[PDB]
């Protein structure tokens, strides 16, 4: 028969792309603009996440003959700026944020406090319609949002990001990974993809893998989380 | 963000 043991691409699990996006936008509009909101009830893990991200990223900034710069970073799917506040602003002179939910970007101005004065652009846009500026960012940080893009949109977005990188720049994807296949969450209207699917999409965007690391010390019940450094 | 495995 035609029905496979499991799905391995978004076209197998997304019935209607327009509705996939509109339902996700509606979902996020209804979430409190708080760290626990950003983390789906896992606010208590935020420091574990941030401290691992810092160690992961610092190697590129501090080590080697071709160091990644610290001028400008872009936080993608940034929400209220949880990552911008604790990871990026302390490391980069300037940060831009892009998120589909305007109210989160508005809350960011409060949440980020005085250091938030160094957030330059707050872009209210879906990543699928966003073009980061060519030759603009040392680091493009994409966390806990790739499941909201279709395969074609994710591939193209990553390709646009590649063009946005300054010399020695990197893209980091940090996100949920499925054990096998592609799984639809029909509540928040997102997918979770396995490592092979994500690797295929990275390759299709013309990106090379620099590092790949599974996040330790996370809640036992949640999807595994991986960080990929790319350029 | 983090999500319980389905
Ligand atoms: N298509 C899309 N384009 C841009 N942002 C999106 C999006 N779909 C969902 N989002 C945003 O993705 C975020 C997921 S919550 C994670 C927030 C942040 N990355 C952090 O780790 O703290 C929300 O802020 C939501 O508004």
């Amino acid at each position: 028969g035609l029905v496979p043991r499991g799905s391995h691409m978004t076209s197998e699990v997304i019935e209607d792309e327009k509705q996939f996006y509109s339902k996700a936008k509606t979902y996020w509009k209804q979430i409190p603009p708080t760290v626990d909101g950003m983390l789906g009830g896992y606010g208590h893990i935020s420091s574990i996440d941030i401290n691992s991200s810092r160690k992961f990223l610092q190697r590129f900034l501090r080590e080697g003959p071709n160091k990644t710069g610290t001028s400008c970073a872009l936080d993608c799917g940034a929400g209220i700026g949880r990552i911008t506040k604790r990871l990026l602003l302390p490391l980069f002179r300037e940060v831009d944020m892009v998120d589909i939910t305007e109210d989160f970007l508005v809350q960011a101005k409060t949440y980020l406090g005085e250091e938030g004065k160094r957030v330059r652009n707050y872009f209210c846009c879906g990543l699928q319609d966003f073009t980061p500026e060519p030759d603009s960012y040392d680091v493009i940080w994409i966390q806990w949002v790739i499941g909201h893009l279709t395969d074609q949109h994710l591939a193209e977005f990553l390709r646009r990001c590649k063009g946005s990188l300054r010399p020695n720049g990197i893209i980091v994807i940090k996100d949920n990974m499925a054990q096998e296949g592609v799984i639809l969450d029909d509540v928040d209207s997102s997918v979770c993809r396995d490592l092979d699917v994500v690797r295929r999409i990275i390759c299709s965007a013309g990106l090379s893998l620099l590092a790949e690391e599974r996040q330790e010390n996370l809640p036992d019940e949640i999807y595994h989380v991986y960080s990929f450094a790319l350029r | 963000x983090p999500r319980r495995r389905s």
